[PDB]
């Protein structure tokens, strides 16, 4: 039930790490590169783990996870769409 | 900050083991255990999150160790089973810290093996030089510490005063039995005449057994 | 990525010379995600260099992080002699997550020959039921040695214990020692023993005789 999602990601609690640029993500227990305005401290429910595409903020854009690369704080990470 | 690291050797089974980590906060850093086996190769063993939800293991470390940790008495913990001959190692419990799945604060480092040997105390003897070994008032002498059993063994000279030119091989084993040795470069101006001790203390037996080298 | 090969073994650097540490990984699917550590011997490894060319807390200013695909390498450039350890590669991948194979930075200095003493066997030790003569040697830099035994003038290749010792703390030597597990009889049949030490530096093998004749 983890590995389809609707829209937006706030489902997905998936595995997926590439993005839609081929750029792996950075850990949501790390500050760097990326100092995490959002982290598995405010938000434990959601399930923020390693650097896994994962969307806790509810963004339009889709499931996203801060970008390894120190130039785009976060992107998108490619996946189909849950129940067709 | 501080880690206490507790632990032995264990011949047959499973060994309970755990570090007492101390001085930051629990509630905001992973843990993580390494080992270093004794071929100088460090194989990441397992590592544990900010509370029990999300735990690791290696290929071959998978459904035999256990990483979890207490938060509120801090003290952080780690369980193995079978432990088989290739298994020992110096293991490490290690701050995550650094971010990025680093490694920040390693703790004191417990030395943990697995051999059916059975545990003897060092059959130690002394070393004298001989008749003609005496030369330009520079004289060695040493302790074969030989058929010991599990190692470490901790030989120093005078009680450790005599330090100075200590050297403990690293004990190869012959038959299941490490036997280390000593030198020391006592100076021919004090050996003969204030007798030089081979202060020998094995942890696991609890010894002493001091022997004066005899001329 | 999953996996990580290290490059090369052993390196023996200088004083003041550049050095490197190549990794060879599969692509490196994330080029800050790779750290290196060291481990001074005896003692818990302390991270240096965390997620490529970023240092920990306390870390010596000359080190330095490539990894821009398939290879990382350090730079160490440093004028003190305290860098002498294992410094060993870590990328973090998971639950595959491996380390290097180790990367021992040993030291180089002055060729010595060394200081040879063969001590013939103690009386408690021939009472105890056997001998075991011990032929120390210390105080030599270079780590290449093949020491000969010699019975009554026959090679005893058999029989022959070899421990070498880690790299000296203070003056960058090493300590041998070779041992024989000779049963009375045997020993007792024969008369004369003579250790032979071929080095490098020493073109002809240093030996001294050990002859039955006191103790």
């Amino acid at each position: 039930e983890g590995n389809c999602a609707e829209g937006l990601g706030t489902n997905y609690r998936g595995h997926v790490n590439i993005t839609r640029s081929g750029i792996e993500c950075q850990l949501w227990r790390s500050r760097y590169p990326h100092k995490p305005e959002i982290n598995s401290t405010t938000h434990p429910g959601a399930d923020l783990q390693e650097n896994f595409c994962r969307n806790p903020d509810s963004s339009t854009t889709g499931p996203w996870c801060y970008t390894t690369d120190p130039t785009v704080r976060r992107q998108e990470c490619s996946i189909p769409v849950c129940g067709q | 900050l501080v880690e206490s690291g507790g632990g032995l050797v264990k011949p047959g089974g499973s060994l309970k083991l755990s570090c007492a980590a101390s001085g930051f906060t629990f509630s905001s850093y992973y843990m993580y255990w390494v080992r270093q086996t004794p071929e100088k190769r460090l194989e990441w063993v397992a590592t544990i999150s900010n509370g029990g939800i999300y735990t690791y293991y290696l290929d071959s470390v998978r459904g035999r160790f256990t990483i979890s940790r207490d938060n509120a008495k801090n003290i952080l913990y780690l369980q193995m089973s079978g432990l088989s001959s290739a298994d020992s190692a110096i293991y490490y419990c290690t701050r995550d810290g650094e971010r990025q799945g680093a490694m920040d604060y390693w703790g004191q480092g417990t030395s943990v093996t697995v051999s059916s040997a059975k545990t003897t105390p060092p059959s130690v003897y002394p070393l004298a030089p001989g008749s003609a070994a005496q030369t330009n008032s520079m004289v060695t002498l040493g302790c074969l510490v030989k058929g010991y059993f599990p190692e470490p063994v901790t030989v120093t000279w005078n009680s450790g005063s005599l330090s100075s030119g200590v050297h403990t091989f690293p004990a190869v084993l012959q038959s299941d039995l490490y036997t280390l040795s000593s030198s020391v470069t006592v100076p021919s101006s004090t050996w003969p005449s204030e007798t030089v001790t081979c202060n020998v203390a094995h942890p696991a037996s609890s010894t002493k057994v001091d022997k004066k080298i005899v001329p | 990525q999953i996996v990580l090969t290290q490059s090369p073994a052993i390196m023996s650097v200088s004083l003041g010379e550049r050095v490197t540490m190549t990794c060879i990984v599969s692509s490196s699917v994330s080029s800050t995600y790779l750290h290196w550590y060291q481990q001074k011997p005896g003692s818990s490894p302390k991270l240096w260099i965390y997620s490529s060319s970023n240092l920990a807390s306390g870390v010596p200013t000359r080190f330095s992080g490539s990894g821009s695909g398939t290879s990382h390498s350090l730079t160490i450039s440093s004028m003190e002699a305290e860098d002498a350890a294992a410094y060993y590669c870590q990328l973090y991948r998971r639950s595959p997550l491996t380390f290097g194979a180790g990367t021992k930075l040993e030291l180089k200095r002055a060729d010595a020959a060394p200081t040879v003493s063969i001590f013939p066997p103690s009386s408690e030790q021939l009472t105890s039921g056997g001998a075991s003569v011990v032929c120390f040697l210390n105080n030599f830099y270079p780590k290449d040695i093949n020491v000969k035994w010699k019975i009554d003038g026959s090679e005893r290749q058999n029989g022959v214990l070899n421990s070498w010792t880690d790299q000296d703390s203070k003056d960058s030597t090493y300590s041998m020692s070779s041992t024989l597990t000779l049963t009375k009889d045997e020993y007792e049949r024969h008369n004369s023993y003579t250790c032979e030490a071929t080095h490098k530096t020493s073109t002809s093998p240093i030996v001294k005789s050990f002859n039955r004749n006191e103790c």
